[PDB]
């Protein structure tokens, strides 16, 4: 996961445009992926529109990872604390409202605030205490 | 009556049901006995009687 | 007419059928003996004995109990002049606080 | 009398799939 | 212990080898007798809890409560038996074999001694409820309202479940004596918050506190008359208890996070008593004042004070046989009108002059009016919040006055003013009714007498 | 035992059994054309099974004591009621064209269950592909409406489709000035009030569509009345066939071995004929079919499964 | 007295009534397997009398 | 087909998965997966429709590709250790080259798209097959190879198929899609579990095996394929669809319920190994199977369909089906919960 | 009956309970702990005997 | 996890070593219930059939109550077996790793400092 160890290589609220290009570089390969999911099972009739396709799915999902990965640095910055999971949190929705602005609708953009949001406190939430999702076999 | 046909359930399967209670018997009668056995040989293996 | 289907049955009145009627049900010695049922064992064995009972109950929380210790203790304690009740419950002539 | 199901709750029911689309309309 | 647990499971097969007529009478004899029984149960030491064996165990908690269940279960049969006369024997059966069947799993949840013991019957209360509300219920969306009923409780519970079971990897046991005598301060760490969340919410969802409420109004209304009162006098409160017996390791953590439950029920049942005040529905008017009581509790339990406790125990039960006759009420009446419009049949004093009684202190119980059991209730949690802030009284009393506002509005808008006109079909009341609305009345005024029986082991 | 796997297996074929008195005949016509006195005569003399005109209570014959069950307890629907407002709202038409439909599907099986289980040929009347002249018949004067075809359709693709074409098709050719003739002599007032144009559009359906199309698949043979009588003369004609078209001259004793599973099985024969397609004619309410069920289970031998009714007799309940 | 009826459709009362002093057995045998700690506590542990050999059954 | 050949094809069936389970040796694992697909097509043919026509063509294409894509794991294998024993691995990339191969068979990610389509296609009895006899052979091999997983890999695997496998479902008109879309929900819980302990997949496999026994035989007795088909049923017989509800229940895992179980015993083995946000993501989705559970239970016994007048003929004639095992598969179906200590025989 | 037995039977119960408490906690423990170390009965992953191991003199001495 | 103990003959549903073991005492109340799945089976065998329920067949139903009461007991054996040898090479164990299980020093409440928090 180097390209994930990016983000978690600078530390929090430290060299923004670094956390950026992380941030968006997740976002862009995750739109990637899903773009090209939705190319195979959904057939895009003419090439040029499935390029079309991709690019939407890619420049949203940048979008929200770009958005994120300030948000949560400079608020860390401006605050003077890392720790703190409402970092995340203002980020998180932060994305979600540039979800909103890409579909252009008030409802998905505030649904995707909340949850977002809430997900992007549970994940810092997780990396403070040491939380693991994928846990190796213990017992 | 009824049914002008006998149906195939009509009649007591005296064969089958006549085995039924012979596997239960034994099956019973097999369990008592099983018990029993285990029960003096575990004593006997674990010191007690 | 949509379906095939029947028209929404009338409430039957329990009383034009049987004017003593209990409403426990449509036959009326059953009904005469529910309402037997229902009252027997439901106000008379329930609630009269039942509250006598549970009135009669024997010594609960120990309430009484420990008013006739305090009444032998509290009557201890001044007699030697001793405060009636020590401000502390877990001695600590035996307690070891760290440092 | 308790309510029960009509044709209304079938056609519901029926179908390709009860959360229908344009897609999946014809 | 047993001697309660096989008589209610005993009782399964009498119902169906019965005679085809006599399942109602049957089953009510030994109901009633099962009652009795309980009653024995009812008896409490000092301080130890009577503990039976390690499946099974009561304490001054448990008691009042089990007791309280078993003298439910003949009520549903007798409020039942009108609306299920015209139905197949089968089904009449199975009717009274779901009944105890979820009797059966409340005296079994209420005397377990394993939180996990107590967990596994806690939802399982669900599916005998889930088929009452569906099958029997009298009504179009009363499918919709299962669903809300079902899903919301599972969506609480099932965090309850990951946390329960964490319990017992990293603490041994979760016998209830062994986490009270081996609790350890709960820490501040950002895991323990989840930790709290997850044995709370559980007990929340099934305890309709404002917000997580939505599925009682449409539990209750297009539930039939046995599945309301069972769901409203007993469901509402598996809630309560898991939360007097599990708090016992969310300290100090619970002095810090109850904040925004505090504010929630506190706000919430000035709201909902709001709403009482302006419903257009009978059974949802009384449906959301057991959210209005039920709040009370939130903030009973959720403080955490000797008195809060011993107040919430008092609600625990007044507003259960209270909740369950206002549900015997409006079931009473609607059948005459085949209607939940409240100013559908105005004027009911007129034509049924006892009614108009059973009415009458069927609302005072509710009103909190002094000594009820509801008064003591609500007048103990009162001081205990007093005690912890002295703002919550601004709250506190408003809900009475506005608790006073709505609960004789029913009154003035049903029992008095002019008969409806148009109606002729109200004939008089069966003494079956009148006999059943006694039978909720009169052992609540008994109840008066002894408080200490239903205070609690906090007592 | 029955022709389970087992028996198979063990040797029970069904190519050993059928001789060259195995045959679906028909024997089918215009109303009262007489085709079911023809019909008695083809079985006298050919020493072949007869099955007469499946009616409402066809089914009722087969189950129980065969006492023709309650219109109600049984069809919904009454042909005398039929005659009197053929488009009557309740749907007594198309429900009754429906239940036909079922009960001469029944019928078809219990011929070919038969057949199968003995080599002796089938006689019967209006065998299921005839049935739609009534329909067709039934459609052009309005007495169902349209939508009804498309069902009665839907369920014979479903159904009619694995129950193979007859060998040879005798048909009572019949004029309808000629029936026109015969129905007063028949005297009963329902029937006499049967429109021209009903018995006209039976015919062309009949003629035009039965006879062609179906043709293909099996030998027709026309008579006019007087070659109906004449049961000589058909008998040895219905003799005088190869019978090669049709798949009947095809099959081993794998089909069979196959086609008798589905027959033997009273439930599946008649499986689809309940489809879930919803109109008003056909489909009854909870309330009222919850109700008649009830009140058909509550009737004797029925309540439990055959060979388990304790009141008409059943001894040994608790042994079998 | 119809006894022959009387029972077939009043044999059910009997079945709860058994139920409760079944329940008591099962109540009386469990603790048995529970004795462990019997006259044990020196809060109620004391001197055996000289006829009863259990203090609590 | 004839009886004679159609016993001699499951029994090679049959024994082609007890091949896979009883073989120390990498290619007898192989060849008791091809010769279980070399059967497994023609049962699918018996109905010889179409619609089967195209679900056994979708059935042998994506089981013969995992198959042959199997073979490079076994050879991969070969290549860096020489070990034709079925035991922990020594190559990640084969290691992983065999899961994604032996998840096709089954069918938990992406890879699960043929499991609707084919069990769509052909009959009830084959897809009882299919769903339930056909699972053993593919998690007879991850059972023994369970230590070398990668444990990422083989979670996310779990994850996607209780998740997609659930999430469709809500979407399903026809009962033999429901029905698949459970199995692939059911196929993630228990191969969450597999890289923690092993004893409690297999725990999950016999209880997931006892309600599909019983849900599709029940089916089969119901005759009926649609859910408007299977509402009818209450007429004919109202007490099959009263069992098939509290299988419905069952499998959805409300307690008391023997479904409730596996996921109970899930839950505490992950929880055990420290994973607890794992669990309780897959409990929440847990009610998406519950849901259309609940919206078949309410159309074919809570509530009550209306019914056709031809079901009056159904009503005087009775089935002629033995149903065989049914009685004993629903009982041990739905309360086995007191007995859960049993599992330990399993280890 | 007198508080005696309930006293002295939830002392029986407070017994049990804490001795099936302390093994579970024990119970995690050594399955974490020989897991890992492997010197252990249980967990013991199939290997291969070394009785199928040919030692006859082969074809070639450098064997 | 016991899948590759020594000792473990495979294919062996009770090992011979396991009759050293208090077999189930014949009314267990395990087995009780084992023997009412057995029951519970026959009375819905008679409902699918559409028989008399209760009174219908009494051979069927109390087959049923044998079969499932034997392969009960045989089960129980089996399960009490692991649950003895989990518990028996467990403590082999801990005796054999002595420095990996120390013995927790013996201090009463007294000395242990347990802050306290006040409810308020
Ligand atoms: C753990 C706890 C739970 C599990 C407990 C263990 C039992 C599990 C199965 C229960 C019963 C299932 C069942 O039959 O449901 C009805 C269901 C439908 O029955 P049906 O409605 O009669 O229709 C079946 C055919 O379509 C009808 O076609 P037909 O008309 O041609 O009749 C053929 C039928 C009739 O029988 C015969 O013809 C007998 C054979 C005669 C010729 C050969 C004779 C010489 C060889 C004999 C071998 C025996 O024979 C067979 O179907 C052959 C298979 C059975 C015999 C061979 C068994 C393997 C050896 O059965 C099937 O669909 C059969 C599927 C294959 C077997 C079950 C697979 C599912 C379970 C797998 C997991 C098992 C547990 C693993 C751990
Ligand atoms: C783990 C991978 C799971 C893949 C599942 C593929 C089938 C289901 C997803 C699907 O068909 O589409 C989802 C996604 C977006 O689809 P969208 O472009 O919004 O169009 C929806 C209306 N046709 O289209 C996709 O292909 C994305 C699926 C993976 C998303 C992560
Ligand atoms: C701290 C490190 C990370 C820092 C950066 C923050 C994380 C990365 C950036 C955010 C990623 C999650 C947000 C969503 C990204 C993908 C958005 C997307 O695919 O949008 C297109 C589409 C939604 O629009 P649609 O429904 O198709 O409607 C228009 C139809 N013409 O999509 C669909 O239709 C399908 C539904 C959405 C796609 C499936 C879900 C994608 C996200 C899964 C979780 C990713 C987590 C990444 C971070 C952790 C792992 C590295
Ligand atoms: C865990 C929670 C609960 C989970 C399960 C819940 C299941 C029901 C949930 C609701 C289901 C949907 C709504 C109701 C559907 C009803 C289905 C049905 O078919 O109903 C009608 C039908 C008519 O009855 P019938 O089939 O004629 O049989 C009568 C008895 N011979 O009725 C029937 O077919 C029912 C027949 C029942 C027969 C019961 C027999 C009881 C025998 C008891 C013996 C006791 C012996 C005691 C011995 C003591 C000493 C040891
Ligand atoms: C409808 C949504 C849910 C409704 C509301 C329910 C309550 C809200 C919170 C739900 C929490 C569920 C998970 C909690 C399980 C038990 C938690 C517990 O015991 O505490 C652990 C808390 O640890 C956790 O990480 C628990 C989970 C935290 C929350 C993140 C996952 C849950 C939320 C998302 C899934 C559920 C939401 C719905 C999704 C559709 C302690 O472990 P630890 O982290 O301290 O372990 C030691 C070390 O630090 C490393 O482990
Ligand atoms: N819809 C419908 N009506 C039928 C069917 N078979 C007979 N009928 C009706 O049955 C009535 C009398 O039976 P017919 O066969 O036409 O006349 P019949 O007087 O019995 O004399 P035969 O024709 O010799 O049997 C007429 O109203 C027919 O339309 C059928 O398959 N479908």
């Amino acid at each position: 996961k180097t390209l994930l160890h990016k983000y978690s290589d600078i530390p929090e609220g430290t060299e923004c445009h670094r956390k950026a290009y992380a941030s968006t570089s997740i976002g862009g390969a995750t739109g990637l992926i899903v773009s090209a999911y939705s190319i195979a099972l959904k057939p895009p009739a003419s090439f040029l529109e499935g390029v079309a396709r991709t690019g939407r799915y890619t420049f949203t999902s940048a979008a929200i990872g770009a958005i994120f990965g300030l948000t949560s640095c400079i608020s860390a910055q401006v605050r003077e604390k890392p720790d703190d999971p409402l970092n995340y949190f203002i980020g998180g929705c932060a994305g979600g409202l540039t979800l909103g602005a890409r579909t252009r609708s008030y409802g998905i953009g505030a649904a995707a605030c909340a949850y977002m949001g809430l997900t992007a406190a549970l994940v810092k939430m997780g990396q403070l205490e040491g939380w693991q999702v994928f846990a190796e076999p213990k017992v | 009556k009824f049914y002008i046909r006998e149906p195939p359930h009509g009649s007591p399967d005296w064969l089958k049901v006549g085995l039924t209670l012979g596997t239960s018997v034994f099956l019973w009668i097999y369990l008592i006995k099983q018990h029993k056995e285990d029960v003096l040989e575990y004593k006997r293996r674990n010191g007690l009687e | 007419i949509r379906l095939q289907e029947d028209p929404d049955p009338e409430d039957e009145n329990l009383y034009e059928k049987n004017p003593d009627s209990h409403g426990y049900d449509k036959d009326p010695i059953v009904d005469l003996w529910n309402m037997r049922v229902v009252f027997f064992f439901g106000f008379s064995i329930v609630l009269v004995l039942g509250s006598t009972f549970v009135a009669y109950l024997p010594d609960y929380r120990m309430q009484e109990w420990a008013r006739r210790e305090a009444e032998r203790l509290v009557k201890y304690r001044e007699a030697n002049g001793l405060p009636l009740m020590e401000s502390n419950c877990f001695d600590p002539n035996k307690i070891q606080l760290p440092e | 009398r308790q309510w029960q199901p009509d044709v209304e709750w079938a056609e519901q029911f029926g179908g390709a799939v009860m959360y229908p689309t344009k897609e999946t309309a014809h | 212990m047993l001697k309660i647990i096989i008589p209610t499971t005993m009782l399964l097969p009498m119902t169906w080898m019965s005679k085809h007529n006599m399942i109602w009478i049957n089953a009510t004899v030994h109901s009633l007798l099962i009652s009795l029984i309980s009653l024995s149960l009812l008896n409490q030491l000092g301080e130890n809890s009577l503990n039976f064996s390690l499946t099974f165990f009561s304490d001054s908690l448990s008691a009042p409560l089990l007791v309280l269940t078993t003298w439910l279960l003949p009520l549903m049969l007798m409020a039942s038996q009108s609306h299920l006369s015209k139905e197949t024997t089968t089904r009449k059966k199975l009717y009274i074999t779901m009944l105890i069947l979820l009797q059966l799993f409340l005296i079994m949840t209420f005397t377990a001694t394993e939180l996990i013991l107590f967990y596994i019957l806690f939802e399982a209360t669900l599916v005998p409820t889930l088929i009452i509300i569906t099958r029997w219920g009298n009504q179009t969306e009363r499918l919709n309202a299962g669903l809300y009923f079902l899903f919301y409780t599972l969506a609480g519970s099932l965090p309850l479940l990951v946390a329960l079971v964490y319990i017992q990897n990293t603490t041994g046991s979760l016998n209830f004596l062994i986490i009270h005598y081996w609790s350890h301060p709960l820490s501040n760490s950002w895991s323990n918050i989840f930790m709290w969340l997850a044995c709370i919410m559980a007990f929340m969802v099934k305890m309709p506190l404002y917000g997580l409420h939505l599925w009682l109004p449409k539990a209750h209304v297009e539930a039939p008359i046995a599945g309301s009162m069972v769901l409203a006098a007993v469901l509402l409160k598996l809630g309560g208890y898991g939360m007097m017996r599990i708090t016992t390791i969310l300290n100090p953590l619970t002095n810090y996070m109850a904040y925004p439950f505090l504010m929630l029920s506190m706000w919430g049942m000035i709201m909902t008593s709001s709403i009482c005040l302006r419903q257009t529905d009978l059974k949802s008017l009384i449906a959301y004042s057991s959210v209005s009581h039920m709040a009370l509790v939130i903030v009973a339990i959720m403080i955490q004070t000797p008195w809060s406790f011993m107040g919430a125990t008092a609600l625990m039960i007044a507003h259960g046989l209270t909740s369950s006759m206002l549900f015997c009420l409006a079931n009473t009446n609607y059948e005459r009108v085949h209607s939940r419009t409240m100013i559908l049949a105005r004027g009911l004093q007129t034509l049924l002059p006892l009614m108009a009684t059973w009415w009458l202190m069927a609302s005072l119980t509710n009103l909190a009016l002094p000594p009820s059991i509801n008064l003591i209730g609500e007048l103990f949690i009162i001081t205990a919040s007093f005690s912890w802030s002295n703002i919550t009284i601004i709250l506190m009393g408003m809900n009475m006055m506005i608790t006073a506002l709505y609960s004789l509005y029913m009154l003035i808008t049903t029992q008095r003013g002019k008969y409806t006109h148009h109606i002729n079909n109200i004939k008089a009341s069966f003494t079956r009714e009148n006999a059943l609305m006694a039978l909720h009345i009169l052992p609540l005024l008994l109840l008066t007498l002894n408080p200490k029986m239903i205070l609690g082991p906090l007592y | 035992l029955q022709y389970g796997p087992l028996a198979f297996v063990l040797g029970e074929r069904t190519t050993r059994k059928l001789t060259e008195t195995s045959k679906v005949i028909t024997v089918d016509g215009n109303i009262c054309s007489g085709k079911g006195r023809l019909a008695r005569e083809i079985a006298e003399k050919l020493g072949l099974r007869h099955f007469p005109e499946a009616g409402i209570h066809y089914a009722d014959s087969t189950t129980g004591d065969g006492k023709p069950l309650d219109v109600q307890l049984s069809g919904n629907c009454s042909l005398e009621k039929f005659y009197d407002d053929p488009k009557s709202n309740d749907g007594n038409s198309y429900r009754l064209q429906s239940w036909l439909y079922a009960s001469r599907l029944l019928q078809y099986a219990d011929a070919l269950e038969h057949l199968l289980s003995t080599g002796q040929g089938v006689v019967l009347e209006r065998s299921i592909y005839s049935d739609f002249v009534f329909l067709e018949a039934m459609y052009r004067q309005g007495f169902i409406r349209k939508q009804c075809v498309e069902h009665y359709n839907e369920v014979k693709k479903v159904t009619a489709c694995e129950y193979l074409p007859p060998h040879v098709v005798v048909y009572v050719d019949v004029p309808v000035p000629e029936i026109q003739s015969r129905i007063q002599k028949k005297g009963n007032p329902h029937e006499m009030k049967i429109t021209a144009a009903y018995l006209q559009d039976i015919e062309n359906a009949y003629k035009k569509t039965f006879l062609p199309e179906m043709s293909e698949k099996c030998e027709v043979l026309q008579y006019s009345a007087r070659e109906a009588e004449d049961a000589e003369k058909v008998v040895e004609d219905i003799e005088y066939l190869k019978c090669d078209k049709g798949p009947w001259p095809d099959q081993d004793d794998r089909t069979f071995h196959r086609l008798r599973m589905l027959v033997q099985n009273k439930l599946e024969v008649l499986n689809y004929t309940t489809i879930p397609v919803y109109l008003p004619e056909i489909t009854i309410g909870a309330h009222q079919s919850d109700r008649v069920f009830q009140k058909f289970t509550e009737l004797p031998g029925r309540k439990y499964s055959p060979g388990y009714n304790e009141d008409v007799g059943d001894k040994w309940i608790w042994l079998k | 007295m119809n006894v022959l009826q009387i029972v077939r459709d009043h044999w059910v009362h009997i079945l709860v009534p058994v139920g409760f002093v079944f329940g008591c057995y099962l109540d009386r045998r469990s603790d048995e397997k529970l004795t462990a700690f019997r006259n044990k506590s020196l809060l109620f542990k004391r001197e055996l009398r000289p006829n009863e050999e259990v203090t609590w059954k | 087909m004839n009886p004679i050949i159609y016993t001699t094809l499951i029994m090679t069936v049959m024994s082609g998965t007890m091949l896979v389970m009883i073989s120390s040796h990498w290619l007898l694992i192989w060849i008791g997966f091809e010769m279980n697909l070399l059967a497994m097509i023609p049962v699918l043919m018996k109905n010889f429709n179409p619609r089967a026509t195209e679900a056994a063509t979708k059935y042998f294409l994506t089981q013969a590709t995992a198959s042959m894509m199997l073979m490079m794991a076994i050879i991969i294998n070969l290549l860096y250790s020489g070990q034709w024993t079925i035991t922990k691995m020594f190559n990640p990339v084969a290691m992983t080259m065999m899961t994604m191969a032996l998840a096709m068979k089954l069918g938990l990610s992406p890879f699960h798209f043929w499991v609707p389509e084919v069990t769509q296609g052909i009959s009830l009895q084959a897809g009882l097959l299919l769903l339930t006899w056909q699972k053993l052979a593919p998690l007879s091999v991850l059972c023994q190879i369970s230590q070398s997983i990668n444990p990422n890999l083989m979670l996310t695997m779990a994850m996607l198929s209780i998740l997609i496998g659930g999430w469709g479902g809500l979407n399903q008109t026809q009962l033999r899609k429901i029905m698949a879309y459970s199995s692939i929900a059911h196929m993630g819980w228990m191969t969450a579990v597999l890289p923690y302990n092993t004893t409690m997949t297999i725990l999950n496999l016999l209880i997931y095996i006892t309600m599909t026994l019983a849900m599709f035989m029940l089916l089969i007795h119901s005759s009926a394929t649609t859910t408007l088909s299977l509402s009818h049923t209450w007429n004919k017989m109202p007490v099959i669809t009263s069992l098939m509800m509290v299988t419905l229940l069952s499998m959805g895992g409300l307690p008391p319920l023997s479904g409730f179980m596996p996921k109970w015993m899930i839950i505490q083995e992950m929880t055990k190994n420290e994973s607890i946000i794992m669990p309780t993501l897959m409990a929440m989705t847990a009610l998406l199977n519950l849901y259309f559970y609940m919206r078949l239970a309410y159309s074919s016994s809570l509530t009550m369909f209306p019914s056709t007048n031809n079901m009056k003929m159904k009503w005087q004639f009775e089935h002629t089906k033995q149903m065989k095992l049914l009685p004993t598969m629903i009982v041990l179906s739905t309360l086995v919960l007191p007995m859960t200590p049993a599992l330990s025989s399993l280890n | 009956d007198g508080p005696e037995k309930n006293y002295e039977k939830t002392m029986a119960i407070l017994q049990i309970e804490a001795e099936k408490a302390e093994l579970r906690l024990k119970e995690l423990e050594v399955r974490r702990l020989m897991r890992a170390r492997g010197d252990g009965p249980w967990y013991q992953y199939p290997t291969i005997d070394k009785a199928l191991i040919d030692h006859s003199p082969k074809t070639t001495p450098d064997n | 996890m016991m899948s590759g103990r020594p000792g473990r003959v495979p294919l062996q549903f009770l090992p011979n070593e396991a009759r050293s073991l208090p077999p189930p005492k014949l009314t267990d109340p395990r087995l009780v219930y084992m023997g009412f799945l057995g029951y519970c089976s026959g009375l819905i065998d008679n409902a699918i059939r559409r028989r008399p329920v209760v009174s219908a067949g009494l051979h069927r139903q109390l087959l049923y109550v044998t079969s499932f009461v034997f392969f009960g007991y045989y089960l129980l054996k089996r399960q009490d077996y692991m649950y003895a040898l989990r518990d028996h090479d467990m403590f082999a164990y801990v005796k054999s790793h002595p420095e990996d299980f120390p013995e927790k020093d013996k201090k009463t409440y007294g000395e242990i400092l347990e802050e306290f928090h006040p409810v308020r």
